[PDB]
């Protein structure tokens, strides 16, 4: 005695996978490429709904990574080129000022390069930092000749990161998970709806993240498969550890012409004395942050066992050292302070050492490679350390290295809480209506 | 009220009465090709539906009562039950399976009426 | 039983009960503005085809009896010498030179029962 | 006819006796993008009038009659006075800030229909 | 008792911006880019209907801006670049056949070119205009080495303007003004409505326009504000003034190969007498022309106030020289002789000499050069100047000179017509109607 | 005492012209910009049904044509440039193996190349096929030197065929003619309706059409118009001839480094003999071929005639021999051998030489060169042969010559069976019913 009714408008969805666009708010993300915001947002809470949330499946992650290396990639369509660079360094030793810290890191090379006229040449003086220089047999070449052509970044162009908001589509929504302790991957007993997401901006580092958000109330350990030793650990932060980094040197820049319309810019001279770079961080705000990560690790891996911190285990200095862009330079920190140490169930700062690299191959791309011009006068950055990025050794003792190196992982830190849906307004259901 | 989807969880009952507000908020350098791509799927989704209600004789209503009776196979419930203890998203997972086969009916249904339709006008 | 179009070649009688088949099928780097412009396409024909059904007041239905009588200097045949005896293909080229006036006709005809609608319903 | 906005200008009771003329002008390498956003862009505004008349109850009607009554406050005028004396652009200034009130009224007034005819048609 | 009634199809409409499209009617400016216009457009005229107009908010102008710049760089993109010939010139004086009027104005430049193949050289002569050359320290390099590329422009492509019509999408129309003597900013008592505007030809020039509408029966004074000498008055003739222009000189264009698939056009050599390029107006004409100016101006500034005419004060040669492009050939004519007198309560011509340049830099930037091949024999046009630009200076005797420089207002000077307006079918009203 | 029904959905539809697009089934074509296929795809019979077919008219070849061009120039944006080889290069051709079928063929070259550094040079020696170099005034030089530039095609990417079905567009379908013995222009009594296209190899030949489809029962031979010599004729065999084509020659493949990140491929040595690049085809399956052939020519030119066959005429190696691509490499192959012989009312083979040109002009362009790498080894392919291209000459006998290229000839004689229409929907008739 029921008949068919349909209904339109109906308050269902289906997991779905679309595009989504930018919305924002020089640079090298290209943001006036996307659609200004909203300035008044809503969000919609909506009671009595639980879903499962899945972070590692998630292709949202997928779309910031293919975005950010396609704006970053456009950015440098128009830069000057700088194929006359590749030719044979002649390379001495910066012996002036050193503090034997930086025993040979710097050097003082001179080459034979291009001038406005293509019948003229000029004697160029320049500095570099040993890890872009490559010794051929004092006959140097850089280390991009024989693997890929060299791109001199735009120096009007900031690299700091600028908040994006990626919104769905009309007939689409995204879901977002606000419960306290949520680790990715269980259902989500309390969710909202909304059109664009918390904005996120663009921090690329490798080991430690920066500048991210802060758990509520706890360290919160997120992994895709805990005891597969081969996963990578997302430890997220409850309070941020303030950390100071510097290149305490006064650099004079200098450029020329080399060719119509282009300019090369270089390291000329360093005034006063050359130290190395370098990064703080307070012990005692670093070791609670560390008893806070074991206790939570204990639940995992036993309190009747030994939760030991080392240094990667080896590997390329993108992936085994902290990296940065720090006012523009490209920074490799040392880590060995930060984990080496034994847990077993005072105004002072960890000193980590690092250096600078001028050539910059990104993304773990091969044959594009981009040149950081460097800047004049002194950096100092500070930032907060929001997670962190482990690995686990293949006994009673748990060993626990920094990793990372795939960026996917940084967006999938901050992404973890949402989910895009399709909306599907059209269904049927019994009614006692005929007609 | 509450924005969008707000009455997801509520009960079926309940959520019949925004079936408004959900409706009107569907359809509402080569990031200009993404951009394009997904306005098109807008109006691709949605002018999909209208067709599906064009057919089944439904096109200018939110609630549409039919010719197609209900059957026990598709799903043995008190209505009491599906009204007042279930929301829409358990609904819709329970019958996902007999979609097409409701769907199909209906096409049916509206044919022979529009034929019965012009019959009875060409008698009159 | 038939697929899109299996019906082409029958009689315009068998032929105007698949109409469902056909209207279901509608809508359903250079190479992104290929996709672009042939998924807009099939939108704007789609809705071109709908407005004008609005206008006659057929938005709702595949068979729509209107209020305009026909005209013999279109066609003088018999209706069985043209739902028995032809096809829809062969019926199209045959009254290809009247559509313009066909549907002109249409129009005023819908737009008078419009006015005489709300008057009476502003009468009492 | 007066061809497209030929009757701009006119009062509104002549006016609106041309209704159809402007509606059928509704849908009638960079390059190729500026003319797929032109394109969906005609489409997206077209949808978006087509969904506010369907969720306000009107279909494929050009002239429609609700059961939202005037009120004086949004326009209190002899009513003769707007029909014979006005035009539809200084109307259309007029009563500019009471067009979102009219809109909420029309929708809650057709949501309350759909579901009164809902309750009779379960009767038997 | 009266009810809502709702009406689609209501002749109503907002202002409003969108994108247009171009319907046209081997050149830069491509059709391709364009639909066919129709045989039969339509004109509306509304009875009863004031609309205001404001020329100088007019967003038709920078549309228009824009797609012409686009136009022009595509139209560059797959010609020949000419990179190779930045080298030092060796150069001296063509005094071959001078009348003084042209002494200095043409070099003789040698050259080693290149060829063909990466390993041979090939010793070329061409002449330059000395605009087009600047002095190292007879060492010359041509003046864009140290701000731009430069590039051919395709032999194969004419720079002579097809008038453009420019047409609204679906749900837009555009309504002109039918109000002679109408100045731009006022309402407007008699319009109609069209959906594509009248063809534009993109004339590009400055100081006075060439080629444009007329005013239908008095010179219209146009000017966002006339009492703000920080803006330009666009003064409409309502006849034509006749220019005749010339390059009276017969060149032999000759042609090398300078590496695969790609070849370089230059001057090789003068047949007969070396003249100065020029362009000559009525003188009666002329005088005519500007008393009709004045006695319009007057109306702003009162029969107790002296108009005087003046050269433009300085600045650059695009900006102070009346430059067009005849033939081919880029001209910079020298208006000093029309703008020279003081208006207080039969066979004789004005000759305006003028010079020719072969680097161009439009619109203004820089890092992007054309050049333009030479063109062969001897260059004769005719044009009619519809309007001028005049500026005017900061306690009697107001002063107006020439001006220009923003191609904008070219653009405003013809699209002055039309606006754009957003059709809103929907709407609401009383009646006696319920249901 | 009728009246107007209007109709929706109505089975009737109009020819036209729209924009199909691909839909797939390392490859030079972009096989990823296709949507895949429909795993069950559709075919529906339509009883009663005759339609008009015109091959000759056919615009779904003139875009089959066009996409294969772009996307075959897509294939090589990424690829290195060669512009670096234009050198003189000094020569003294190989001797060392001949069989005096050689003698000539095969050049043993050296120049001085680039390297990583701009300061470098480097010496290679490289052999060459004749074809791609000619004499200067021992100094040669490439033959695309001077009318074009060369790129290298990317050595990773393969120029097989692949199958690729085209798909019409909602609101359009494609009606295939399911007629034996149908020669592409008149009436086709059985019809069925489908969305796609059988995927078409996209194979590129002249003189002989390689890979296709086969008739049903008898040679079919089509053509615009039989009395027009200006007209090709294609002939469809129902039977394919096997053809065996070699170069069986052992080359050993070195490649230097050109630059940053480009290097340059070419043959260094040949392990072995040298021996001539042939063709096999039976004799007893090419003459059956041809009786057949001319029995259906017969038909045309009447039963009481003599038809013979003869060789190209001349012009380019591109259109007197038959060009195909094998494993990768380039073969120009002489059809002396199968058209030589006059028609009047065990193991045995015949051999076809044929030559190796690396040096690609495609699509009879002009300016866009490609280069084929060399390929390692030894290359043996095995093809069919299912339809020749025909020319007809200007007495009593016929004579036929084999006729290729046009690169629209060879796709129509797969798109014959399609025709695009478009779907109309809305119609009226008379009938009984008012309102
Ligand atoms: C008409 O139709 C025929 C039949 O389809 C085509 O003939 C085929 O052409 C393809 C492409 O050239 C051939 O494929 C190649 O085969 C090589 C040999 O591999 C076979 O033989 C070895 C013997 O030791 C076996 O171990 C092996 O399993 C195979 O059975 C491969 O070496 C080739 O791969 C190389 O090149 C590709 C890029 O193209 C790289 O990606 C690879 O890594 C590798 O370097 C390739 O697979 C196929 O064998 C041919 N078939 C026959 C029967 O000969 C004709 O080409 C076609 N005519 C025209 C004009 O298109
Ligand atoms: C320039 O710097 C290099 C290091 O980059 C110095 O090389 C080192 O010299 C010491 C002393 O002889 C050796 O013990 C190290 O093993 C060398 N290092 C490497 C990597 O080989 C070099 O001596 C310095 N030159 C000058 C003049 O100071
Ligand atoms: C995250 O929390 C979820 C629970 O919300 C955990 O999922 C359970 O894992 C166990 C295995 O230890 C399974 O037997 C259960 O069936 C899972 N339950 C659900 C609802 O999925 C998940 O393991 C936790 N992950 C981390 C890294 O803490
Ligand atoms: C979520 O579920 C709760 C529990 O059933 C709903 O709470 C009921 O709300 C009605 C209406 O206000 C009250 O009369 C009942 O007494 C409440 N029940 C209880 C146990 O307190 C709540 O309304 C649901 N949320 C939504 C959006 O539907
Ligand atoms: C423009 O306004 C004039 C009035 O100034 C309208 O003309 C009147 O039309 C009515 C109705 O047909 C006649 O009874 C009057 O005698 C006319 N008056 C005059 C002075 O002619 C005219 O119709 C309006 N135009 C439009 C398009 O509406
Ligand atoms: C163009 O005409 C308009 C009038 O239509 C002039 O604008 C008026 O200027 C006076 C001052 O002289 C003001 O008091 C009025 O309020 C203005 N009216 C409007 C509608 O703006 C305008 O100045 C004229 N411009 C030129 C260049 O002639
Ligand atoms: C039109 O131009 C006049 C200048 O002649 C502007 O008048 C000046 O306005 C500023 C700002 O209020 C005052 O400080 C000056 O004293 C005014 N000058 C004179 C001579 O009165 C006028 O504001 C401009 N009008 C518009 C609409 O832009
Ligand atoms: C293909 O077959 C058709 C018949 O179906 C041939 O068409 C006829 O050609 C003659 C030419 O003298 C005309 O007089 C007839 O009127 C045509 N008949 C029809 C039905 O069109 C066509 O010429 C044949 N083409 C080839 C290449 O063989
Ligand atoms: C097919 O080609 C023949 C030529 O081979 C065309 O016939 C010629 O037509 C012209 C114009 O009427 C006559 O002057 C010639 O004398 C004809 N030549 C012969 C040999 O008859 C024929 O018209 C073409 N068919 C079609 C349909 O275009
Ligand atoms: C520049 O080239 C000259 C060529 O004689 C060479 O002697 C000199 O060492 C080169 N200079 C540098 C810094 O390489
Ligand atoms: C109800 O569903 C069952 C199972 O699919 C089917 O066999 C039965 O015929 C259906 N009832 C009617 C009236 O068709
Ligand atoms: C074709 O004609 C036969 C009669 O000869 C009829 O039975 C058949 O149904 C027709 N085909 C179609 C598709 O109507
Ligand atoms: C070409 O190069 C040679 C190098 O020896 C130089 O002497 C000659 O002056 C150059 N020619 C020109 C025109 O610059
Ligand atoms: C390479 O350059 C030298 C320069 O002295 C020249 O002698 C030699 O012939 C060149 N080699 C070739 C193969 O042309
Ligand atoms: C190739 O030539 C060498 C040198 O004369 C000879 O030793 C070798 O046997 C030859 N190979 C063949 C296959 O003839």
């Amino acid at each position: 005695n029921l008949w068919v009714t349909v209904y339109y408008g109906v308050p269902v969805w289906k997991d779905a996978e679309t595009t989504l666009f930018c919305a924002s708010d020089h640079n090298v993300w290209a943001t006036h490429c996307c659609v200004p915001t909203d300035p008044n947002p809503q969000e919609i809470h909506l009671e009595n709904v639980t879903e499962e949330f899945n972070m590692w499946k998630n292709n949202m992650v997928e779309q910031m990574h293919e975005d950010i290396i396609s704006l970053w990639d456009q950015s440098l369509k128009p830069c000057v080129k700088l194929t006359p660079l590749c030719v044979t360094l002649q390379c001495t030793n910066v012996t002036n000022n050193i503090t034997d810290d930086m025993r040979g890191e710097l050097k003082n090379c001179s080459f034979n390069m291009t001038t406005e006229l293509r019948d003229k040449k000029q004697k160029v003086y320049s500095l570099f930092y040993r890890l872009d220089v490559v010794q051929i047999n004092k006959e140097y070449r850089l280390i991009n000749c024989n693997t890929s052509a060299i791109t001199q970044a735009c120096p009007k162009v900031s690299f700091e990161p600028i908040p994006i908001h990626y919104c769905a589509p009309a007939g689409f929504a995204i879901l977002k998970c606000k419960d306290k302790k949520f680790n990715g991957t269980g259902p989500c007993p309390s969710v909202s709806t909304v059109q664009c997401t918390h904005g996120i901006k663009p921090v690329v580092s490798t080991q430690l993240l920066l500048n991210g958000s802060l758990a509520e109330e706890e360290v919160i350990i997120r992994s895709e498969n805990i005891t597969n030793n081969a996963k990578n650990i997302l430890v997220q932060l409850n309070t941020p550890v303030q950390i100071n980094c510097t290149r305490p040197n006064n650099n004079t820049v200098k450029s020329i012409r080399i060719g119509p319309g282009q300019w090369f810019y270089y390291t000329g001279d360093i005034i006063g004395d050359i130290r190395q770079a370098h990064c703080n961080v307070s012990k005692a705000t670093w070791n609670e942050t560390l008893g806070k990560v074991v206790k939570q690790l204990r639940k995992h891996f036993g309190n009747n066992t030994i939760i030991r911190f080392a240094q990667s285990s080896g590997g390329d200095l993108e992936v085994t050292t902290h990296s940065f862009n720090c006012g523009g330079e490209f920074f490799y920190c040392n880590t060995s302070g930060l984990f080496n140490s034994t847990w077993i169930s005072s105004n002072d700062s960890i000193t980590l050492p690092c250096r600078i690299k001028q050539i910059i191959n990104m993304w773990q791309r091969i044959g594009q490679a981009m040149y950081a011009p460097p800047i004049q006068g002194v950096i100092r950055c500070v930032s907060n350390i929001t997670g962190l990025i482990l690995t686990r050794d293949g006994s009673t003792t748990e060993t626990f290295r920094p990793g990372g190196g795939d960026m996917r992982d940084n967006w999938r830190s901050e992404l973890y809480k949402y989910k895009v849906v399709k909306i599907e307004p059209l269904g049927v259901a019994p009614t006692r209506c005929k007609r | 009220s509450l924005g969008f989807l707000g009455a997801a969880g509520s009960t079926m009952g309940a959520a019949s009465m925004t079936l408004t507000v959900q409706a009107r908020n569907l359809l509402s350098t080569h990031w200009g090709i993404k951009q394009l791509q997904a306005r098109v799927l807008a109006v691709e989704h949605y002018l999909r539906d209208q067709q599906l209600l064009g057919i089944w004789g439904c096109s200018g209503k939110l609630i549409c009562c039919t010719n197609v009776p209900w059957n026990s196979s598709w799903s043995n419930r008190n209505l009491s039950e599906i009204w007042d203890n279930m929301t829409w998203l358990q609904w819709d997972k329970e019958i996902s399976n007999y979609t097409q086969i409701i769907y199909g009916l209906l096409e049916e249904s509206q044919n022979q009426q529009e034929k019965n339709e012009q019959d009875l006008l060409a008698l009159d």
